[PDB]
């Protein structure tokens, strides 16, 4: 089977700047990369946190400037939320693919087997990261609309500037 | 919640 | 003599990344020409870098706190989530009077922490709210797209905890 | 909290 392809149209500071482009690896994590690609089209409908599981309109709410950009939070757009199409949590798959390039695309969490719908894409590699956050795809275009909003982040991770999600989807 | 740096 | 007419501004509006509109407001110079002239600088951004270091402007803010049948509030562009904010001139000024009252919907009026803490962040009601008279400064109403501010409204809860993204993704003066 | 009640 194709590697399925999804897309972010960003917006930063209220200017469309492009497009980024994801590959993810159902041939590695199937679950994990199904999770992202039915959040990016948002075919789930309504989760039981009473909205939409998808992240059109979503913000990368944590940037942090050489480490990584991280968003997904469609239910309190801050960090504190999200919910997979699974369940507000799912397993850890595993942890095949290493986290030692930047434009890899890996589950938030808040320890092991708690992925929820937070993602977070690399602008560095990250080997500490290895064997606690499930990596599941890659950048294929638009790695300088990352490296955009990575600039507007902070050592806090507290965004200088809004950075949104404006809509997205399943190239197929 | 998140990837923290090490 | 002198006979400056009403200043109008503009934001142009997002609603969960697609552009639903413009606001327009006019701003009473004629009676709160302090407080209008903040507002009016904060939509042209023509002040530049504030001392929190980020723009002086209301541009990729959000309406971060949004409550229906009662206002939806926005203006916090150093960290967009009601903590921040600051006005053209220093953290925080003294309000100004309290002449036009909260007695229609529509209205743009400051947020404040209490007396005399005026910064950048505003709402726009969207009922009749005359328990805020003499403590919120109102300088200016909306014009034009009142339909977005009711579209904004309806991305709220009671909480004020908003359930979409709305942003003003532009703004400035119409001069 | 911040803002009007």
């Amino acid at each position: 089977l194709k590697r399925p392809k999804t897309f972010f149209d960003i917006s930063i500071r209220g200017d469309k700047v492009g497009k980024i482009v994801f590959e993810l690896f159902n041939d590695i994590v199937p679950k994990t990369a199904e999770n992202f690609r039915a959040l990016c089209t948002g075919e789930k409908g309504i989760g039981k946190s009473g909205m939409p599981l998808s992240y059109k309109g979503t913000m990368f709410h944590r940037i942090i400037p050489q480490f990584m950009i991280q968003g997904g939070d469609f239910t309190r757009f801050n960090g504190t939320g999200g919910e997979s199409i699974y369940g507000m949590k799912f397993d850890d798959e595993n942890f095949k693919v290493k986290h030692d390039k930047p434009g890899l695309l890996s589950m938030a969490n808040a320890g092991p087997n708690t992925n929820g719908s937070q993602f977070f894409i690399t602008t560095v590699e990250t080997p500490w990261l290895d064997g606690h956050h499930c990596v599941f795809g890659q950048v294929i275009e638009g790695m300088d609309i990352v490296k955009q909003i990575e600039s507007c982040g902070t050592e806090s991770g507290r965004p200088r500037a809004m950075c949104m999600v404006t809509d997205c989807g399943e190239m197929k | 919640y998140g990837p923290k740096w090490n």
